């Protein structure tokens, strides 16, 4: 898998 | 601590008489849990990730233990697949990346 | 470097001879980076964030410079918003979070 946040 | 990042930085943090884990994410703005003891009333915000755009609740002002460090901010319920620290914190702890 | 969370941690890199930024995140299994050309041949992978799945573009072994730090690693390429340095990377440069 995972990639994380905006 | 100093935490290394052969595995997922995993981290015991307590919210609301429970103790959840979540990820110390620096690539976060801000910190992203599933689900939250009913803590109270929400307000919408939209946050986004790699994959698009996604609708959270959003709540304020919430007490949160990490490490046994005290933190308070802005905890927003939302669908991430792991639960997130993010920056905003992060820098509450005086979380800093080294190498 | 030591490096505070009170922004976004985004650093120089160096890949396919290009300069580029790119946000170290601790949130990210994998390294993934925007649409570029590299060397070698590639394989399908998809990734997860928040917003759903990605489709990506994996090239294996792969030089990177962040900070002046050399490492060798997989590359995921595809239509993300931001160049993300994932764990799989973080680790080879010696990135530790501390607090
Ligand atoms: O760069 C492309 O043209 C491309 C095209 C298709 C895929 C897929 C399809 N798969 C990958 C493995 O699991 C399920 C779906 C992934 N990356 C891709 C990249």
């Amino acid at each position: 898998x995972v990639v994380x946040a905006x | 601590p100093q935490i290394t990042l052969w595995k997922r930085p995993l981290v015991t943090i307590k919210i609301g008489g429970q103790l959840k884990e979540a990820l110390l994410d620096t690539g976060a703005d801000d910190t992203v849990l599933e689900e939250m003891n009913l803590p109270g009333r929400w307000k919408p915000k939209m946050i986004g990730g790699i994959g698009g755009f996604i609708k959270v609740r959003q709540y304020d002002q919430i007490l949160i233990e990490i490490c046994g460090h005290k933190a308070i901010g802005t905890v927003l319920v939302g669908p991430t697949p792991v639960n997130i620290i993010g920056r905003n914190l992060l820098t509450q702890i005086g979380c800093t990346l080294n190498f």
